[PDB]
């Protein structure tokens, strides 16, 4: 059993209401989950406003952006779930603000609020395809220069569709449709028996 | 229906942007074939540009067209500044790969699953 | 001597899952599915 | 030096 | 295992005893903050400054 | 202000899939049945859509199975039939949904079989 | 004996052609192994060059597709084991300079016979033998005549053995195109008859290769003597200048009697290390391309020839200078075509 | 293009693979646009297709200079999701090898920094000490680096019978080895010049660009996630964070040499106070059963078979757990469905943020300055590219 | 008085009490436009009023640093004007208004 | 607890001291002394072929399949070594041997795919697949690196004596 | 269940017998759950399999060795949750996590029973039933598996 300190669960819950009241407009759900982490969920339009309040509020200074990520729940209408994890060196706490973005409904960029996001937002576009308005220079960071398709999307094949080899005839590296010599063995692992939720 | 717009409010405005990109690429094809010493013909390349710009001619929705050129503009910026090299440009031409026939009889003669 | 016998594979932890074989019928020498060792009642 | 025994 | 003279050349040139540490190994409502503000760290007593 | 589009979100043009695997790939939306081997039903809950199976030729050097189809091992899981159908339409893959078939209620009572009559 | 063809068509797929290819290390060869490997065919490449040189061929073949065997032409046993398990044998053995220990007969007629001879003993389904174009048993160049001698013999050792007969080949690393371009070192570029009356029809190497490969996988070709030729003929004059044109180096065609010139070839021939020109080469260079009246090669075997000007830029680029290295073929003027 | 010049992927100066498309007016850098992904390999997508225990080896490869410290971050994360915590001895171990690993990273960062600067003898001096440390890894895990020792429920196997004594002899001496490097670089009349006042980063700007590492600590911001948010038993030890002022390449360096010193203080303690006990949770549910038990008890075989073949089956949830990896804050955001294989695992790499800062650090700087600044960020392209 | 603040970039601000009193009084002023029962106005007004009450009350900066935390006094100055900037920004943003739109159904259901 | 790594009168004595440091390069000479010192230390290198860097029993090294003393190969094809391999390296297909027992017809470890995690060593119930001590198996051709059952069984027979000693030393720990 | 065992005592063993050429009864595995004796009487009318004896050596096997010959026979495999009696042809060719499962239709007989074809690396390894209330409700014939 982990050493939970209820002292935290309460204080972070209380801040979650604080933020919910301060910004009734964009906060949809706030919840301090077990594991004692607070996640304020905001409408995509509240990206700029909710972050700024956290970066510049005396009672909630959240100066650095730990991470910007986008889980992809294909079932969810709004496929991506942009998650921003922020740290507060003054109150030694962490909060996560998560929004929802569909493939062709872009989110605002927070490079203004935190310049850390300049790179992570490019990372989210390259892997998942979400677009960030007002971004200084959005362009693929991790994928190859000519890569077609957004890789971390759940609908993208792991091996992908193209692989590279050197061809003598043309004396230059050349893509070809992927041909694998031992396909990824897809072990089915889920057990047909559940675990009675505690 | 009822969808928030990305860059243009209507296909019309969007098409304006496509025109600009076409021009951009059209003006650029020659330079690339020279700064990358590619073994292709400017005319040939310019047709390729046309190919791509039409491969996606069917799109009717304004939002889809806007992101397509968003992608398109970054493509030429890497094409320019020679970030893409000869190998990443020539890939567009699918030069090494053997073309596959689409004739039924052809496929029957070769692949189990067409 | 016994009706049933074990088969650590020899060496316990270094052998195999311990299995008890029924050498109950001389008709058949039990064979631990792991060592292929036949046991003669 | 896996085993100090020759 | 090095002549003391050569060894000395080492200690002298170095300025400390390598013999002791050799290279050859041998055998209304209150405004609520997220958490109480962090107490500023104490100066290290054993060496505040290097 | 929002703009109006009656066009079925098709984003086949943005997904980045090779043309061959968007027009020749049929995916089936089905709720997985239960290996008769086990009696647990926790794997017959969520709908899954699976792309059509393709060539698996033997490899000459080692005899390992080899596949040329990228979308083979991909099985996406969707909570409801409506959402899975939506994924096929906007991605442009053909779909053939199979209705969930759940075990019919069966009446059982220990006393009933003790009936010598029947 | 066969291998059902499974796969999608690229590397890591199977086509069922196990093929010994004795002279693969060659310029043509390199290409033959390329397609055979691309298709997924089993390729056995006999080699007598050192392992370091054979490395370039390893990468185009997929894992286990390419097998390399040590082989000596004088030793009959080496050819024997190479064709043991092959069902297709392709012979590209050839040279331009009669070497100390191998005569034109050997490289063209003697060896290529023993090879097909064994291939039959083995039971290979088909043998493809390659001999130079316009090869009369009476042609001036010992080379061409000797090659002619071979195409006959091998028939008797191996009946119904395809005999593709390519023209001088155009390709990167070829001689036809590079040789002339390399005349730059020579201040003047001698051209017999001032490069006239020796109309020549080049053929891209790949076209030749693809053609050859297609032969291996087609029943229509048996006893066929195809002639891969090209998409356009040329008087040697335009060819020479054109080359110099793309190379962007001046041209001074200079008439010099073939009589005296055969002597220049003799001079280089004298050199120990791979003579650059050959008395025979000289003659061959002037031997006018013959017109086509034989079994069609390219197109007939399935590949449409590729014009010289199209890929010339790639072959002649290395010969340009610091700036000339950036010029492209379409701003350049393409030379006229003389069918004669 | 102001003579745009790719720093080039193959360059001894560029760690691993870095194309820095730089436009330089003569020898002055006007703008640095680092390119990344030359080492993207898919680590984040691959993990979704693997079970929790078979994704542990990926973390060692994410930033392999710091082989284990990275594991601890996934461990902690998977333990939180399961609400299981490791046994007391395992915790101390992880702090023991956690610190040894910090030294290993700093010996790399300080000595590799010098090799690019041009000082080559410090690298050979300390790579011998590194070597000796690797041997600890090997005699504990089996692998010199890429151990897989710290697993989600504790460590894998107790320390060999005798390691602690040797992690002492070494520690007892390593100091002098750090001291030597010093007599060679800390006050060199020349190290200072190429390092001092190069890449100064303000305090407000460092927090803004998410630097979170020595890079923050060097600017004088006091933040060590190990003291602010204790993980494992780094709470029971006593160490001094080496904060810096006049943050610049030289100051941060001094900080990295000082944490090498402070880690020896933490290692000493761990050797002095490591408890008798078990090294893995006793819940066969999460930790694999001992091999004597699985070969004599049915419940243990069933638990061994299911654990290795299927997996932990972590309860559904999501967590961001960050430790203080030698480079900086290493965090794993591990979203998890009830399944045995994860759903997402964004690895926060101290390094994605640091590289981004290269632009705002190397401004109006010479070609040699860029080489010095890539060194003062300890960029391991594995963590950045993931 | 001090020589310099720990943070590299920050510079010692002389007359710190005066600088804070200026910024604190300004914010209070801007907040005066926020809607009356607006949550941000009531909450921040409470925080800012306590801050300057302490700033006016304490004439020693070292004890002032202890009373409202803030580490060095210079930081507190940066935090106050950062808040002053956001107070101006939120008036434009109008966060006090009702929720933009409800999340789509099942958008926040994690078990999936 | 924090510490200031670099946080900081002019007297002739002081200045003259400082000026001498710049003028006659005093600290630079200090650095030369350190390197001269080591020049006199014994070098730590080992003759690689003649002397080998020490590896203790848990070293993973090269894969081998063990056999029971009697001579019956240990593997019983449960195939969970395949299940837990992180890289998909091990490929196993099995069928009942005529004896009726269960054995693997094909066991192929692709060593180029393998990342030598050592979990297979961990997972095997009969402990048939073990991480053998040898690390020197560099091969001229890629195909040689792919290993079938016969190479691994042969590898097992060659190194069985040391593998048995190594497992003997470390089994109590596991 | 439980993380560990406390049965420090010895185990029992029963004697493997022959129930036929399709079902391999390694019945030392049996948890005496009597689903076989039911199916073999209720779903199929064989009424042969039965319990024999009392105590901890109740073994659920035919008293005399008479093979369980009937159609519907192979279902016992699928219905015994323990692996005591399993299929003899598919003895040790595979292991279930690997098997890719494609849902298809029985063509051997005209009832068109629903079935799942379990394929590994491209050759079918087993065909087991998948439930169709109306056509085959969890059972398939001895021929079509
Ligand atoms: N443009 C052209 O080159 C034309 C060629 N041809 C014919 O096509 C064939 C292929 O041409 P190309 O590849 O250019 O010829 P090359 O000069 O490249 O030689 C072909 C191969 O034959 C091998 N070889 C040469 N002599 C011997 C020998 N004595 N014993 C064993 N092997 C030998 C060489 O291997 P190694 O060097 O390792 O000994 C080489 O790899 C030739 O035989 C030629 O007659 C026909 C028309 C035009
Ligand atoms: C040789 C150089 C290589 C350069 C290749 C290049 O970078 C790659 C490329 O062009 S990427 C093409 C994608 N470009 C679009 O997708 C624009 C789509 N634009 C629309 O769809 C319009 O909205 C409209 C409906 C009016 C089209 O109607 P119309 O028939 O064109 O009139
Ligand atoms: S685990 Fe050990 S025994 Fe079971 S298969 Fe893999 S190797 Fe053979
Ligand atoms: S069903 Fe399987 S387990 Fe239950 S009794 Fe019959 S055999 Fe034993
Ligand atoms: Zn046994």
């Amino acid at each position: 059993v982990r050493p939970r300190s209820d002292v935290t669960h309460k204080q972070l819950s209380a801040f979650g209401e604080y933020v919910a009241e301060i910004l009734p407009k964009y906060v949809q759900q706030v919840q301090v989950s077990c594991l004692d982490e607070l996640e304020i969920c905001i409408h995509p339009d509240g990206v700029i406003p909710t972050l700024t309040f956290l970066r510049d509020h005396t009672n909630a200074q959240f100066k650095s952006l730990a991470d910007l990520t986008a889980v992809d729940v294909p079932t969810r209408q709004n496929r991506f779930e942009i998650v921003y994890n922020l740290l507060s060196l003054r109150f030694n706490s962490r909060i996560r603000v998560k929004t929802y973005a569909d493939e062709l409904t872009p989110i605002d960029s927070i490079v203004s609020v935190h310049i850390a996001a300049n790179w992570y937002e490019r990372e989210v576009w390259d892997m998942f395809g979400v677009f960030f308005f007002n971004h200084p220079d959005l362009r693929r960071i991790l994928t190859d220069y000519g890569f077609e398709g957004h890789p971390f999307r759940k609908d993208f094949p792991l091996t992908g569709y193209v692989e590279l080899r050197y061809d003598d005839e043309v004396k230059r590296v050349v893509a070809e449709p992927v041909e694998l010599a031992q396909e990824f063995r897809k072990f089915d692992l889920n057990s047909p028996w559940e675990a009675f939720p505690a | 229906t009822s969808v928030k717009p990305i860059f243009s409010r209507d296909l019309n405005e969007a098409k304006r942007r496509v025109r600009e990109l076409y021009r951009a690429w059209y003006r650029e094809v020659p330079n690339t074939v020279h700064l990358m010493q590619l073994d292709i013909t400017v005319k040939q390349g310019r047709d390729k540009v046309r190919e791509m710009f039409m491969k996606n001619a069917h799109v009717t929705d304004p939002r889809v067209v806007d992101l397509l050129v968003i992608k398109g503009k970054m493509e030429l910026q890497e094409t320019i500044k020679v970030w893409k090299q000869r190998t990443h440009v020539m890939r567009f031409f699918h030069e090494t790969e053997t073309p596959r026939p689409k004739d039924f009889l052809s496929k029957f003669y070769m692949g189990h699953d067409p | 001597e016994h009706r049933i016998i074990a088969c650590d594979g020899g060496g316990g932890a270094l052998g195999h899952p311990k299995v008890y074989i029924n050498l109950d019928k001389e008709t058949k020498t039990g064979t631990c599915g792991y060592c292929g060792l036949q046991f003669k009642q | 030096c896996m085993t100090d025994d020759p | 295992s090095a002549t003391r003279v050569i060894q000395k050349l080492r200690n002298w040139a170095s300025g400390q005893d390598l013999q002791a540490k050799l290279q050859l190994r041998y055998q209304e409502k209150k405004a609520v903050t997220p958490a109480p503000p962090m107490k500023r760290w104490e100066l290290s007593k054993d060496q505040p400054y290097l | 202000q929002l703009i109006t589009v009656d066009e079925k979100l098709d984003i086949t043009t943005l997904t980045g899939v090779p043309e061959e695997h968007i027009k020749t790939r049929k995916v089936r939306i089905f709720v997985p049945a239960r290996n008769n081997m086990q009696s647990g039903v926790n794997n017959t809950k969520k709908w899954k859509m699976e792309f059509d199976t393709r060539e698996r030729w033997e490899n000459p050097l080692m005899g390992w199975a080899s596949t040329a189809d990228p979308l083979s091992n991909m099985v996406l899981t969707f909570s409801a039939k409506e959402d899975a159908i939506a994924f096929a339409e906007k991605n442009g893959w053909s779909y053939d949904v199979e209705e969930k078939k759940v075990p019919k209620p069966k009446s059982k009572s220990y006393g009933a079989n003790f009936s010598w009559n029947k | 004996h066969a291998v059902i063809p499974h796969g999608k068509g690229g590397r890591s797929s199977v086509s069922g052609v196990v093929a010994t290819v004795f002279g693969a290390t060659g310029f043509l060869g390199r290409y033959v192994v390329n397609h055979l490997g691309r298709m997924g065919s089993q390729v056995i490449i006999p080699y007598r060059c050192d392992v370091y040189d054979i490395m370039h061929l390893r990468l185009m073949g997929d894992l286990g597709q390419l097998t390399f065997l040590e082989w000596d032409a004088r030793d009959k046993d080496s050819i024997r084991k190479a064709v043991q398990h092959s069902n297709v044998v392709i012979n590209l053995i050839g040279r331009e300079w009669e070497t100390r220990n191998f005569d034109f007969e050997d490289v063209f007629v003697n060896i290529p016979r023993a090879i097909a001879q064994a291939s039959k003993e083995a039971g290979v389904e088909r043998f493809i033998h390659v001999s130079h174009l316009n090869a009369s048993m009476k042609s001036s160049s010992k080379s061409l005549r000797s090659k002619a001698v071979g195409e006959k013999e091998v028939r008797s050792v191996f009946p119904e053995a395809i005999i593709i007969r390519p023209s001088d080949i155009f390709g990167r690393e070829d001689r036809f195109l590079n040789h002339f371009a390399n005349y730059r070192w020579f201040l003047a570029v001698p051209l017999v008859s001032l490069g006239f009356k020796t109309v020549k029809q080049p053929v891209y190497v790949a076209d030749v290769s693809k053609g050859i490969v297609n032969a291996t996988k087609d029943p229509d070709a048996v006893g066929k003597t195809f002639a891969f030729t090209g998409p356009n003929r040329y008087l040697l004059f335009h060819l020479v200048k054109y080359i110099f044109g793309m190379t962007h180096r001046t041209f001074i065609p200079y008439p010099l009697p073939l009589f005296v010139y055969s002597w220049i070839g003799k001079l280089f021939g004298l050199s120990p290390f791979e003579p650059w020109t050959t008395k025979d080469k000289v003659e061959r260079i002037h031997i006018s391309d013959v017109m086509p009246t034989d079994l069609p090669g390219l197109e007939d075997l399935g590949v449409q020839p590729t014009p010289l000007e199209l890929k010339s830029i790639e072959v002649l680029r290395r010969h340009r200078t610091y700036r000339w290295l950036s010029s492209e073929i379409e701003e350049t003027k393409p030379a006229k075509t003389v069918n004669y | 293009t102001n003579m745009t010049l790719n720093f080039g992927p193959q360059h001894p100066a560029a760690h691993g693979v870095l194309r820095l498309v730089l436009e330089l007016s003569g020898e002055m850098v006007r703008k640095c646009d680092p390119h990344i992904g030359l080492l993207h390999r898919g680590t984040e997508k691959l993990i979704e297709y693997k079970t929790y225990l078979q994704a542990l080896p990926y973390f060692d490869r994410l930033d392999y200079v710091s082989m284990m410290c990275n594991e601890q971050a996934y461990s902690i994360a998977v333990e939180k999701l399961l609400n299981i915590q490791p046994p007391p001895r395992a915790q101390w171990i992880r702090v023991l090898f956690g610190e040894i690993t910090r030294i290993l990273n700093h010996i790399m960062a300080v000595t590799t920094h010098a090799l690019d600067i041009g000082a080559m003898t410090p690298f050979f001096w300390m790579f011998e000490e590194r070597e000796k440390m690797f041997e600890f890894y090997e005699r504990v895990s089996g692998a010199r680096m890429h151990a897989a020792y710290i697993r989600p429920g504790g460590v894998h196997q107790d320390l060999p019978l005798g390691l602690l004594d040797d992690i002492y002899e070494f520690s007892k001496n390593f100091s002098l080895r750090i001291d030597e490097v010093e007599e060679m670089l800390t006050n060199n009349r020349i190290w200072r010049n190429r390092t001092v006042d190069i890449g100064v980063v303000t305090a407000e700007d460092a927090l803004n660009y998410g630097f979170s590492g020595v890079m923050l600590r060097g600017s004088g911001i006091q933040w060590d996630l190990r003291k602010t948010q204790p993980y494992d038993v780094y709470d029971q030890v006593e160490f001094d964070v080496p904060i810096g002022s006049r943050g610049d390449c030289y100051d941060r360096y001094l900080c990295r040499v000082e944490e090498m010193r402070q880690s020896l203080r933490i290692i000493e303690q761990c050797l002095n106070k490591m408890p008798p006990g078990e090294i893995k949770v006793d819940d066969a549910k999460v930790s694999p059963p001992k091999r004597a038990e699985m070969k004599t008890s049915m419940e243990s075989l069933i638990h061994h078979f299911k654990l290795y073949t299927e997996g932990y089956q972590v309860p559904p949830g999501a967590t961001y757990t960050a430790i203080e990896a030698p480079k900086g804050e290493f965090g794993v955001y591990l979203v998890s469905d009830g399944s045995s294989r994860p759903y997402r695992c964004k690895i926060k790499a101290p390094g994605f943020a640091h590289l981004a800062g290269l632009d705002k650090m190397s401004k109006g700087h010479m070609l040699a300055d860029v080489v010095a600044i890539i060194g003062t960020q300890d960029i391991v392209f594995g963590e950045i590219d993931r | 008085l001090k020589k310099t603040t720990g943070l590299v970039g920050l510079a010692v601000c002389d007359t710190p009490h005066e600088r804070l009193t200026i910024l604190y009084t300004k914010t209070l002023d801007i907040l005066k436009h926020f809607p009356k029962h607006a949550a941000y106005r009531k909450y921040t007004e409470q925080i800012t009023n306590e801050k300057l009450d302490m700033v006016k009350a304490e004439p020693d900066v070292k004890k002032l640093e202890a009373l409202l935390q803030g580490g060095e006094v210079e930081e507190v100055i940066l935090q106050a004007e950062k808040e002053l900037s956001l107070a101006r920004k939120m008036l434009k943003w109008k966060p006090w208004e009702p929720l933009v739109e409800e999340p789509p159904a099942n958008q926040w259901k994690w078990p999936i | 607890t924090y510490k200031y790594v670099n946080k900081k009168e002019v007297d002739m004595k002081s200045a003259t001291d400082n000026a001498a440091r710049i003028l006659m390069w005093t600290e630079l000479i200090r650095g030369l002394g350190m390197t001269l010192s080591y020049l006199f230390r014994e070098p730590a290198t080992i003759n690689y072929p003649f002397e080998k860097g020490p590896l203790s029993p848990r070293f993973r090294g090269e894969h081998a399949l063990r056999r029971y003393p009697s001579g019956e190969e240990r593997c019983i094809a449960c195939k969970l070594c395949e299940a837990i391999c992180p890289a998909q390296a091990i490929t196993i297909e099995a069928e009942p041997r005529a004896d009726g027992s269960r054995r693997t017809t094909r066991y192929d470890i692709d060593m180029t795919k393998c990342i030598y995690c050592g979990f297979c060593q961990e997972a095997c119930p009969v402990d048939a697949i073990v991480e053998g001590p040898n690390f020197e198996f560099s091969t001229e051709t890629h195909e040689e690196l792919l290993y079938n059952k016969e190479k691994l069984l042969n590898n097992g027979d060659k190194w069985e004596a040391e593998i048995a000693a190594n497992i003997q030393a470390d089994y109590l720990y596991r | 269940g439980s993380d560990r065992s406390r049965f420090l005592e010895g185990k029992r063993a029963v004697e493997d017998k022959n129930i036929g050429p399709l079902v391999k009864t390694i019945m030392t595995r049996c948890i005496q759950c009597t689903r076989c004796i039911r199916f073999a009487s209720e779903i199929a009318g064989v009424d042969d399999l039965g319990t024999t004896g009392r105590g901890n050596d109740m073994q659920v096997g035919t008293y005399i060795e008479k093979m369980f010959m009937s159609e519907l026979s192979g279902n016992v495999i699928d219905i015994c949750p323990v692996g005591a009696l399993t299929s003899k042809p598919y003895a040790f060719t595979a292991r279930p996590w690997e098997t890719r499962k494609t849902e298809s239709i029985d063509v051997m007989d005209a009832v068109g029973s629903n079935i799942v074809v379990s394929t590994r690396t491209g050759e079918v390894m087993r065909i087991l039933p998948r439930m169709h209330e109306d056509i085959n409700e969890e059972w398939i014939s001895d021929k079509t598996r």
